[PDB]
């Protein structure tokens, strides 16, 4: 039923109310701080890549599979072979008169095997992921996970892999292609998914049905 | 050039124009001398290797 | 879900450009591209047509 | 069924909370490093 | 799976540029591509078919 | 399987560039055979064989 | 059946672990060797 209780995905409050800030000092400048929070060096010039445990990556994930096998054999014999008077000489009655030396046979041997297999898949999604740690070779362990519920059901796309720190280009993003360990799951739930689900009976004569 | 600005942290795209003219590939040659010592320094030679005009005065790094 | 897995020795100098290296330049290439589910499942023979097909005689 | 327990092969948490760093030394630098790995 | 194996004895000055060689410089080329699984076994005789292809006349 | 088997005699001076001589210019065996059952397939067979051999006409 | 327990080709582990490399020498130089092979 949809009066069931249920808990959006989206939990907590959804609002923020503005802090006031701090009261001026009376220092005679107009400046007032506003209580620094991160005191470590950042370059200029560089391509802002991540580099700590919360620093954020885009991934692209472009992915594109392909796989193909085929296989043939075949081996075909045939003859026939045959032989016939259907006039015998007077002389040469002894041996051929009758049928004899008259023959006919016939034979064949026909096979043909043939084997294929195919698994191609692809992927065009972009996911903004977050560091997991830093390796010592300086290597990013990169985690992320991005939750949609569009309407009866919701649909998880998360990724997880070691990206290094230097095909990250321009505006802090790397293909998917590049990251190794990659792990990418995109999972469904409620009745929608349940639909491409094979069934219990289904699935059992599938694994055990011979043929 | 873009090897080493990717290791001082600039990723510049592949596909670009790069049209520069300041800069140019050279090959140096030195001399190690015997009993050399690990803070000691040595004299270097640099060559011109592609289509530079001339090296007048320029900074090997 | 489907495994992706590879293999292999590289020599470094093969390596162009972007730490890239095609497939038919690394020795020992071991491929693998294996799925699981019920898709997988589907495209198993199954025990008694593997048996037929072992052992049945044409 | 759907409904059997099943482990996502992401297994983990999936976010990381940013460390905030290491208090200056007051010897006069802004600069201030960040522990070279 | 399918296995593809090469061996050879090869002339350290018939390796063209980029560490290529064709196999019809290769001496002592042997080259093996084999299968396995029932898309290998299908292609296989069977026994009686065999014995009738060795055995029977015509 | 198929084994492609070549013997001669080559003349060292006719040797052209990268080590490559036409076979007609090899004195003195090209033997190019199978295995398995395609080539079992290949055969006459027993029977066929006494006939042709034997079998008037 | 496709559940008969098997052995992928490609067996071992798939992931290696980075060194952190050796603590350089205080011998007054930014540069340090890597143990050559």
């Amino acid at each position: 039923c949809a009066w069931i209780p249920a808990k959006p995905l989206v939990q907590g409050a959804t609002t923020a109310q503005p802090i006031p800030g701090p009261v001026p000092v009376a220092n005679g400048s107009i400046f007032q701080s506003a209580q620094p929070i991160n005191y470590g060096y950042q370059p200029l010039f560089e391509d802002r890549r991540p580099r700590n445990i919360g620093d954020t990556l885009t991934i692209v994930l472009q992915e594109n599979v392909s796989a193909s096998k085929s296989s043939s054999a075949n081996a075909s014999r045939d003859g026939k072979t045959s032989f016939g008077f259907d006039t015998v000489p007077r002389y040469l009655q002894g041996l051929f008169g009758n049928s004899r030396a008259d023959m006919e046979a016939s034979g064949g041997n026909s096979f043909n095997g043939k084997g294929g297999a195919n698994a191609s898949n692809t992927f065009s999604g972009t996911l903004t992921v977050t560091v997991d740690q830093v390796l010592a070779n300086g290597n990013l362990h990169v985690v992320g996970e991005k939750q949609i519920a569009i309407n009866q059901g919701t649909e998880f796309i998360r990724f997880s892999g070691v990206v290094n720190p230097r095909t990250i280009s321009g505006s802090n993003s790397v293909p998917s292609t590049q990251v190794a360990d990659a792990r990418i799951e995109y999972v469904g739930n409620g009745y929608i998914n349940e639909a491409q689900n094979m069934g219990w009976l289904q699935r059992f004569f599938l694994n055990l049905s011979p043929m | 050039l873009n090897n080493m600005l990717s290791q001082l942290g600039i990723t510049v795209p592949t596909g670009t124009n790069m049209q520069l003219k300041n800069v140019a590939a050279v090959m140096v040659t030195a001399s190690y001398p015997p009993f050399a010592r690990q803070g000691q320094t040595i004299d270097v030679v640099v060559s011109s290797m592609g289509n530079a005009k001339s090296l007048r005065g320029g900074t090997l790094l």
